[PDB]
């Protein structure tokens, strides 16, 4: 499967690195050609032979032609000195002729894989592979209602526990207007001055090392055990129709929800077993590259992140923006159209770095974004006024509705730590973003305790348009290390609160989180919290200020200070 | 302390529906507990 | 260049030292002054 | 003070309907929080401020230097006064900058210490005044240059006098530079 399936991508990967490797005008083509069959890679394996064989013979003549162009050119390469040096400079730059003495190695190293994948384009082997992919491309409706139902079942599940909370808080609020009203009657027989006694009526060493490996690799797949159903019965369901296609859905009845009933195929059940055997040293790697490729989207994320973190600051920085402000707030599916922009800018900036690296008038950190998107891309296998609509859809309240609150906390307290640890100008600048941190707390908590969404959004733009611009003014490597991680502190941030945005805010949220359980780890970080100076008297003053309540800020002090005692 | 802690709670509750118009009720008798040791005395007794 | 020798006990060991100690003291006057105010209680309620 | 309070509260009696007093409350906590604030920003703005220092730079307005055989007396001593010392224009400190432009050390080097910080002195090497030697000094000069097989060694010396005004700590920095000669060689030989 490795050589027959997994080979194409990588002929891609040395076409395009052979065509970085050169700098000379005839790489262009190279990269011309990486981007045309990385978009058009899985619409061609489905097409007849005769296609792909006139497609990747037209490339193998590009090859030899430029091989041959080089060989040629060689020849004025080495008159250069008489007539070349200090004339034409520009043709000179362009062709970078230069002589050898090799230095065509990768030219010749594509040329060979390419003979070589031709060579399994041929081959039976690849014949029944195009079956199996044309197969899949065909079960992707099935593969989305599936995904559909799936996702339909947990709200219903979410709703059904948010319906329980509520109707347990209206019985405690029944209870406790009956036991004050009934308070009343007894009586009958400011207001905050009132109060008597009548309210208060009684009435061997590689075990180790293995075991604590089987426990990441049972993590591992029980973070992936969704993803790992779903491409279990749908590679089931896809087997099972290839061997009925000789030559509608109904076929497909020969045996909705993660349903596992359904007849029993040998050849099936002696691959798992097989798979099985091989736990020794594969299984935590297996694990691995499941668990990439059911997630495999905030891996990617992560590289759009560390390109625009790494070096690329100049330009790179506008499309992690986009990212916050589009792919994690529209809708649970980033989709079609922010993929296809996103790649179309990476295939563009680095072209344009390609055409602006010649003397006319890198790759390696981006080769991983390209590769990134277009593989999240074949994963998914399934698709003025525009602007206040998607604005309208933010505010809808009809998601699962949780809230998250400690997270951003703890991340910015991380970010406070990571401020202070960078010292041992940019000290300088510490202090006001440590200021403006501290801003960020305060607002933040104001939004939270208000319970708007509008205004958590607005504070999201404007937070993250105005972090991004100040790396205007961003020992680089030594010392301005701590910074980008900072920063990307900064980014688990702004997910976290993104994520909390698409929510949107339950109601019922409100106390002291650290007490929910009555357990000694409970009481230790309660106490812990408690000997931080500045930081639980602001907090019960700032609670005070953005809750809505009646008592003045003396006897709200008073309860706090109670409540925590009598906890 | 089973009956202060469901004293306080309902007050925290009562504060996040807001019905304002029981919080000063609440905390009424609170301050009253909290103003006679004979009563918390009496309101802290052990369950049987 | 030149630098005035005002730094002396600079950062790190003497002023910052300075600095935590009388941080320390101030948050713990505030600290007693905000947070103990329950026990009193007796002597502020009066209503008459 | 509680009587007092009480009065107050006849006084104005505010309703049963209770808005806990929201602007008040708005002024309230935000004096409040600004003071928390306020405290904790002083004495790390006074903390930092209190470390910053500019790069006043202190250029010699004296330079000496001399030239000194044995332990008898000095040969040769100039002083370059004002006219003698060029403080280095910006184009000279490019300079200095291209012609060490290969060696990395030598540009961090030079990018620290700005053309303001490095100077020039064009000391008169022929502008001499009288070098008086005593004759007693002068015939056990050469007799010991003769035949003295002995080690004799210069005592050449570089002070550098500071402005007084921008500072310095001490200003008449000087360096010695004592390296020794060969007998039975032609140096010696040609000094005697
Ligand atoms: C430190 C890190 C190290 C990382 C190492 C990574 C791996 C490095 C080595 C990789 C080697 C890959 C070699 C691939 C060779 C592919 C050859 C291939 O596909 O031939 C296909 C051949 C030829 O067609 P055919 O069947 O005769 O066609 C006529 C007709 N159809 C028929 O039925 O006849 O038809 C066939 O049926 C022949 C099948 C040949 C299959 C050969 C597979 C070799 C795989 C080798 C994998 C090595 C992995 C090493 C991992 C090391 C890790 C440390
Ligand atoms: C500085 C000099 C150079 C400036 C260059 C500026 C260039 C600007 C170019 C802008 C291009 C924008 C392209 C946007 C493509 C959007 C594609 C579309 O598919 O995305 C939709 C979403 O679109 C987004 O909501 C649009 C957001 C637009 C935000 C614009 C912000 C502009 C800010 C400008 C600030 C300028 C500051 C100063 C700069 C100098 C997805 O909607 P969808 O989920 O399918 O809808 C479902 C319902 N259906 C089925 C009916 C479709
Ligand atoms: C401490 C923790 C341990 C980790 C420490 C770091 C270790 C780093 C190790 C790096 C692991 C790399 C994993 C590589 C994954 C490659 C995935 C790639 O092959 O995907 C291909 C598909 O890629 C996409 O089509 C886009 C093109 C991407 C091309 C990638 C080529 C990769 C070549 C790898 C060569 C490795 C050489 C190693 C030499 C030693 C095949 O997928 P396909 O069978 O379609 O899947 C169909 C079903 N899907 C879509 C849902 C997945
Ligand atoms: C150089 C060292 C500085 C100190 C570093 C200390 C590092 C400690 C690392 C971990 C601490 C994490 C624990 C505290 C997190 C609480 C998370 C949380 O729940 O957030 C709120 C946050 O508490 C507040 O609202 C008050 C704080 C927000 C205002 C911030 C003021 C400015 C920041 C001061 C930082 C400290 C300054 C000196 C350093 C000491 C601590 C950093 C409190 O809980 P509630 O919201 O009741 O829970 C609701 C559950 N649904």
């Amino acid at each position: 499967v490795a050589v027959f399936r997994y080979l194409f991508w990588l002929v891609l990967v040395v076409v395009f690195v052979a065509g970085a490797t050169r700098i000379s005008i005839f790489g262009l083509g190279y990269l011309l050609a990486c981007f045309y069959l990385l978009l058009f890679g899985t619409t061609l394996l489905q097409k007849d032979t005769r296609a792909q064989l006139v497609l990747w013979d037209c490339l193998i003549l590009y090859n030899v032609t430029v091989i041959i162009s080089k060989n040629m050119l060689s020849l004025l390469s080495c008159v250069f000195v008489e007539q070349m040096q200090s004339n034409f400079c520009w043709v000179i730059q362009l062709f970078s002729l230069v002589c050898t003495v090799a230095g065509i190695i990768w030219d010749s190293i594509c040329f060979f894989f390419l003979l070589l994948q031709r060579r399994i384009f041929l081959s039976h082997y690849f014949l029944h592979v195009s079956a199996d992919l044309k197969a899949t491309a065909l079960q992707a409706s099935r593969g989305f209602a599936l995904y559909n139902a799936a996702n339909l079942k947990s709200i219903n599940f979410h709703r059904q526990i948010e319906e329980k909370s509520l109707a347990q808080l209206k019985r405690q609020m029944k209870r406790i207007r009956a036991k004050q009203e009934k308070y009343r009657q007894s009586q009958a027989s400011t207001v905050i001055h009132s109060g008597d006694y009548f309210l208060f009526e009684s009435d061997f060493l590689w075990v180790l090392g293995q075991a604590t490996v089987d426990g990441l690799t049972r993590w591992l797949r029980a973070f992936t055990k969704h993803h790992r159903t779903m491409s279990d019965v749908l590679c089931a369901e896809r087997y099972l129709l290839t061997q009925e296609l000789l030559r509608r859905r109904g076929v497909l009845d020969q045996l909705e929800l993660l349903l596992d009933r359904r007849l029993h195929i040998p050849e099936l059940e002696e691959a798992e077993r097989f798979e099985a055997q091989q736990g020794r040293t594969l299984r935590l790697l297996r694990a691995g590259y499941q668990c990439v490729a059911a997630h495999s989207e905030l891996l990617c994320y992560f590289i759009i992140i560390l390109n625009h973190m790494v070096t690329a600051s100049a330009a790179s920085l506008v499309l992690p923006v986009l990212v916050f402000l589009w792919a994690m707030l529209t809708i649970p599916r980033p989709s079609k159209r922010f993929w296809m922009t996103a790649i179309v800018f990476t295939e563009v900036m680095v072209v344009t770095k390609y055409l602006f690296q010649f003397g006319f008038f890198y790759i390696k950190y981006d080769l991983v974004q390209l590769m990134a998107l277009f593989f999240h891309r074949s994963q998914l296998l399934c698709y003025q006024p525009l602007q206040r609509f998607f604005h309208d859809i933010l505010h809808t309240k009809y998601r699962a509705a949780t809230d998250v609150y400690a997270l951003m906390f703890l991340a910015d307290i991380v970010d406070i730590i990571i401020i202070i640890f960078g010292f041992w100008q940019v000290p300088q600048a510490f202090l006001f973003m440590l200021l403006v941190q501290f801003g960020t707390m305060v607002i933040d908590r104001a939004l939270y305790l208000r319970k708007t969404v509008l205004g958590k959004l607005a504070f999201q733009v404007v937070l993250v348009v105005a972090i991004h611009i100040w790396m205007f003014f961003i020992r680089m490597f030594s010392q301005n290390a701590v910074a980008q991680l900072w920063y990307f502190v900064k980014c688990i941030y702004f997910a976290l609160s993104a994520y909390q945005i698409r929510c949107g805010y339950p109601t019922r949220i409100l106390g002291n989180f650290l007490t929910k359980k009555y357990n000694h780890l409970n009481l230790f970080l309660f106490q812990g919290f408690r000997l931080v100076p500045f930081l639980v008297e602001l907090r019960a003053v700032m609670d005070w200020v953005w809750t809505d309540t009646t008592l003045s800020l003396s006897n709200w002090m008073c309860v706090e200070d109670i409540y925590a005692n009598i906890f | 302390v089973d009956r202060i802690l469901k004293l306080c709670q309902d007050i925290f509750l009562v504060r996040e529906t807001r019905e304002l118009e029981l919080e000063e009720e609440l905390y009424a008798k609170l301050i009253f507990l909290y103003r006679s040791p004979e009563t918390m005395i009496k309101w802290t007794r052990e369950r049987e | 260049k030149v630098s005035p020798p005002s730094l002396g006990f600079l950062a790190g060991y003497g002023i910052v030292g300075l600095y935590v100690e009388i941080v320390l003291v101030v948050g713990k006057f505030v600290r007693g002054f905000f947070s103990e105010i329950s026990h009193s209680i007796m002597f502020e309620e009066l209503p008459c | 003070i509680i009587k007092c309070s009480r009065e107050t509260e006849k006084k104005y009696p505010q309703p049963k309907g209770q808005k806990k007093k929201k602007i008040v409350k708005y002024g309230m906590g935000g004096l409040i929080i600004l003071f928390l604030i306020a405290i904790i920003w002083f004495p790390l703005l006074f903390m930092s401020l209190i470390r910053s220092v500019v790069g006043v730079v202190n250029q010699p307005i004296d330079v000496t230097v001399t030239l000194k055989l044995g332990g008898y007396e000095p040969l040769f001593t100039m002083s370059a006064q004002q006219p003698s010392i060029v403080p280095f224009t910006p184009q000279a400190y490019e300079e200095l900058s291209q012609q060490f432009d290969p060696y990395p050390l030598a540009m961090q080097f030079i990018s620290q210490y700005s053309p303001e910080d490095i100077v020039t002195a064009q000391i008169e090497g022929s502008s001499g005044a009288l070098w008086r030697i005593s004759p007693p000094s002068r015939a056990q000069m050469k007799q010991e240059l003769y035949n003295g097989t002995a080690d004799i060694t210069l005592r050449f010396t570089w002070n550098f006098q500071r402005d007084l005004a921008k500072g310095g700590t001490v200003e008449y920095t000087n360096e010695k530079h004592t390296l020794e000669l060969a007998p039975n060689s032609t140096a010696r030989r040609q000094l005697a």
